[PDB]
């Protein structure tokens, strides 16, 4: 059948002509299974066959078992269609479901039901070729969505969705979803009154054109959906002696995907091992990291879990723990400790955080991704104290906020490692640093002289200003005592130590807080370069 | 009968993704959709628009609409700069009192132009995707979208035809969704006048005081002490020299070479004779506007913004860096609360002095920002945005 929905309009890109794409000529098995192929869809209503006026044309093609299947390459057509909105923005995530009573699932077994816009079925013109290309061909054309359009699923989707509609409003209780060649309709009502209201939907189906002739557990999208409950579709980790490249991608995807609902999952040390663009049939040997960190994934994946439904009358709690280099892990719940949801976040936003600001990049995410699947923040439970927190953002020159939030002692606890001295330290030593690196050759020197009468200089190849300049500040860092006033030049320097870095991917940054956080007190300050500035530009002279 | 919009030569139609929605505000806008599907002002759209501008509800006590046009003003600029512009009268931002009021109401009534009526697509999202989201087009003139008042521009003259010729010394400026009337009166006498205009307004379907008048500039201010240290003389030398690059004349030296040789921050170090001296200059220098900057109309307005802690945070505007248009500072539950009102009321004051609103750069990560701002922002129009990290000190230069 095909469906009495009204059609959808649909245009060429502007300034473009329909297809003209010439069909290479064919075996006569495949012409031959063609013309019967076509001469059933023809009598369904599917294709028409038409003169020879219209100049438009898609190759067409046959493959085999013993079935035939034809094949229309829409190449050339899609690309002077117009663009459509798409199908989904997302997909729904079961920690966003609510429990159900009864799921049923009609076969509803698609393009070739539903009509395609009068004005456009010339440009879907097709040709079977005669034997030994002699002869024109038949020439037909689409009636229907043709299989392989650009346009099809955004047709067929909106098509069904209007279909529904009707039905969706006398049943605002119950929940209709689209997973492949079935339908899945789900309701609070026993299998009684629920099968009632499954014949009156298919029958409301069969009204527009759909012909409907599965228990839990229903697999979809990876997922293992239950009436109660949720998990991801089995995990099974192999066992292999040696490791490629693509068995390592193929378990970290695992991994990942398995982190939705098992907390804890960590593959940081797997991942470390695919950096450097390599074959993906070369073997890589497990680093002793990298074979604690599969052990550990094991031991989480030996008991299965599955995550609850949510209950939209209460509220949502998200934890986050911390589990040390950048890696966080977080669970979702509403009771304790029954979870909708876990995860992970090991992002490196810029090159020197600390854990305060990648706690707050993390409750940011869980926050944007509790918006998406809920419609609503939840209340976090931190390991950091009040104190940590307010003493930071507040001293702190982004701005920032987040949700409502307590503490948790849960350790690691977040905390800074170091403060930098508000005023200046009487009764230490001055350093003024200076770094400095010649463009050309590579080469720098760094420094310091102290109001003490002190003075360094090392020399530095294949560095830069920027590393000559952090090079002084450890050198003053080192020669000194617990208490330290250091001036530098570089902005680019107190930018990056102000801000509190803990953690860097650069190990003359790490290697400079491994000091600070040794240091009873450190001042440090700004100076202009180039004004003769005292010290400045006596350190100045020796880089 | 509709004014034909055509959008800049080889330009498509907007694509932006909508942002997440909670469901108490998607609840509002489906519920703001229906009454004006049902009154006409918008139809529901198929898949084969795949336009689509983001769409949000703010407050003023009642859910109101907010369709962010951005994009699609900037695809349109043609249309509402160049061919059907509307002038802005620099008498605006002498006046004593600037009275703004929302007139968007105004466009419900004039169709749009059908074949642009796709470019203005807009989706109601879905919790957690469950369900395709609502699709909508705009039959009428949109709020928003810059072309509203320029289409809308003819009528506008015609309802302010009789109020402006029996009170010629207020000046009327429409921006988007706003008229601004700025006049010199007594602020009693300047009330009753708005109170005549909304009636005359009020016969057409038409239903916040500003002083602009006492907008000071926000010099940067330099310490006065009783003792120097070392240390307070190399951040006051850091201080003059960026202040340097924006006023010609600053000068250094003389406070430069009380520091020379290597000593301790913490020495006292008693001034010297110019020294004392050019403290005075550059004091003197520094509370009085840039010299030689002018406001070009063909550049974009930057606004930069500083967070200096305990609810203060400054800004500058300016087109071309270091050479401020304007400066200032905005006082006083919320690091994102407030941030919002600062970019709110700058984006006002500079409506009212250039009629154009500037592009802010905000210190600020963009998800938190996202997340948030449409808790606190009331107005009708949203300035271009990008995020940033502020530079360590320009902060410590604009501390007050
Ligand atoms: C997004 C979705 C996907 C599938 C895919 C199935 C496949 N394959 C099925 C349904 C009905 C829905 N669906 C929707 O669209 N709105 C819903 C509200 N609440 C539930 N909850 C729920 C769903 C299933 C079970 C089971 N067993 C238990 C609870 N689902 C909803």
């Amino acid at each position: 059948p095909i469906s009495p929905i009204e059609t959808v309009p649909v245009k060429l890109k502007p300034g473009m002509d329909g297809p003209k794409v010439k069909q290479w000529p064919l075996t006569e098995e495949k012409i031959k299974a063609l013309v019967e192929i076509c001469t059933e869809m023809e009598k369904e209503g599917k294709i028409s066959k038409i003169g020879p006026e219209n100049p438009y044309n898609t190759p067409v093609f046959a493959i085999k078992s013993t079935k035939w299947r034809k094949l229309v390459d829409f190449r050339e057509l899609n690309k002077r269609t117009q663009d459509f909105w798409e199908v989904q923005l997302g997909i729904p995530h079961p920690a966003g479901l609510k429990k159900k009573k009864s799921v049923t699932v009609l076969d509803v077994g698609a393009y070739f039901s539903v009509p395609l816009d009068e004005d456009f079925r010339k440009y879907t013109a097709f040709t079977i070729p005669s034997i030994n290309n002699e002869t024109p061909g038949i020439r037909y054309q689409y009636n229907v969505l043709p299989q392989g359009w650009k346009g099809s699923p955004a047709i067929f989707q909106s098509s069904m969705t209007k279909i529904l509609e009707p039905f969706r409003k006398q049943n605002p209780d119950i929940v209709i979803y689209q997973y492949m060649d079935d339908l899945y309709v789900g309701s609070d009502l026993e299998i009684g009154q629920h099968r009632t209201k499954i014949e009156e939907l298919r029958q409301h189906l069969l009204r527009w054109g759909l012909t409907t002739p599965k228990e839990p557990p229903f697999l979809w999208m990876g997922y293992e959906l239950h009436p109660d409950k949720w998990t991801v579709q089995p995990i099974v980790l192999p066992e292999k002696d040696s490791w490629t490249v693509n068995d390592i991608q193929k378990l970290v995807g695992k991994l990942n995907w398995a982190s939705q609902i098992y907390p804890g999952i960590k593959v940081r040390q797997l991942c470390k091992l695919l950096r450097g663009t390599k074959a993906l049939t070369e073997v890589i040997p497990l680093t002793e990291e990298a074979e604690l960190e599969l052990a550990e994934n094991r031991e989480i994946l030996k008991e299965p879990v599955h995550g609850v439904y949510y209950d939209p009358s209460k509220d949502l709690i998200a934890e986050i723990q911390k589990q040390g280099q950048g890696q966080w892990t977080y669970q979702i719940y509403q009771e304790p400790f029954k979870n909708l949801k876990t995860g992970k976040y090991a992002r490196m936003r810029g090159a020197h955080t600390n854990d305060v600001k990648q706690l707050t990049e993390a409750v940011q995410k869980i926050t944007t991704e509790s918006i998406v699947i809920w419609g609503k923040t939840p209340k976090f439970k931190l390991p950091i104290q009040k104190e940590t927190w307010e003493t930071w953002w507040t001293e702190y020159w982004q701005a920032t906020w987040i949700p409502e939030w307590e503490f948790v002692n849960t350790p690691p606890l977040v905390k800074l490692w170091y403060q930098l001295e508000k005023e200046p330290i009487v009764g230490a030593e001055t350093f003024y640093v200076d770094g400095a690196a010649n463009r050309e050759t590579k080469l720098g020197k760094a420094g310091y002289v102290t109001n003490r009468g002190r003075q360094k200089v090392v020399t530095l190849t294949d560095t830069t200003n920027q590393k000559t300049e952090l090079q002084a500040i450890y050198l003053a860092l080192q020669d000194s005592g617990l208490e330290v006033n250091i001036v530098t030049d570089s902005q680019y320097a107190l930018g990056i130590i102000q801000a509190q870095p803990d953690q860097s991917e650069s190990e003359l940054v790490n290697q400079i807080i491994e000091q600070l956080i040794k240091k009873e007190k450190v001042y440090l300050a700004w100076v202009p370069a180039h004004k003769g500035i005292g010290g400045n530009e006596q350190v100045d002279k020796l880089v | 009968e509709t004014v034909p919009v055509k959008l800049k030569p080889g330009m498509d139609g907007p694509k932006v993704k909508q942002w997440p929605l909670t469901e108490e505000k998607i609840k509002a806008l489906v519920e703001i959709c229906t009454e004006m599907e049902k009154e006409g002002k918008i139809s529901k759209i198929g898949p084969e628009n795949p336009y689509n501008t983001p769409v949000f509800a703010i407050k003023k006590t009642k859910w109101r609409k907010l369709v962010d046009f951005r994009e699609l003003n900037k695809r349109t600029q043609d249309f509402w700069e160049v061919q059907l512009g509307i002038p802005h009268p620099a008498g605006l931002k002498k006046k004593k009192s600037v009275t703004v009021l929302d007139v968007g109401d105004a466009y419900f009534s004039v169709p749009l132009d059908e074949d642009f009526r796709k470019y203005t697509a807009f989706t109601i999202p879905s919790i957690n995707n469950e369900t395709p989201g609502i699709r909508y087009q705009y039959n009428v003139l949109p709020q928003g979208w810059k072309g509203s008042p320029a289409i809308f521009q003819s009528s506008m003259t015609k309802i302010l035809e009789p109020f402006r010729k029996q009170n010629p010394d207020i000046v009327i400026y429409q921006y988007m969704d706003d008229l601004y009337v700025g006049s010199d009166l007594e602020i009693g006498q300047h009330r009753t006048k708005i109170e005549e205009l909304r009636q005359h307004l009020l016969r057409w379907g038409l239903t916040y005081e500003l002083h602009p008048d006492k907008w000071t500039v926000q010099p940067i201010v330099l310490p006065e002490k009783d003792s120097w240290t070392v240390n307070d003389i190399q951040k006051l030398v850091g201080k003059l020299n960026w202040a340097s690059q924006i006023y010609p004349g600053i000068k250094v030296r003389q406070l430069c070479k009380l520091l020379r040789g290597t000593k301790a921050l913490t020495e006292v170090i008693p001034l010297t004779e110019e020294a004392e001296l050019e403290l005075a200059e550059n004091r003197e220098i520094l509370k009085e506007p840039v010299h030689g900057v002018y406001y070009d109309p063909s550049k974009d307005l930057i606004a930069e913004i500083q967070k200096q802690g305990q609810g203060q945070w400054t800004y500058q505007i300016y087109q071309e860096p270091f050479k401020n248009l304007k400066t200032g500072k905005y006082a006083r539950t919320n690091d994102v609360k407030q941030l919002t009102e600062a970019v709110q009321k700058i984006t006002t004051e500079s409506i009212v002095i250039w009629g154009k609103t500037p592009k802010f750069k905000l210190p600020i990560q963009k998800e938190t920002w996202e997340t948030w701002w449409t808790e606190y922002w009331q107005a009708t129009w949203i300035p271009e945005w990008e995020f940033v990290n502020t530079p360590p000190l320009v902060k410590l230069w604009y501390q007050l």
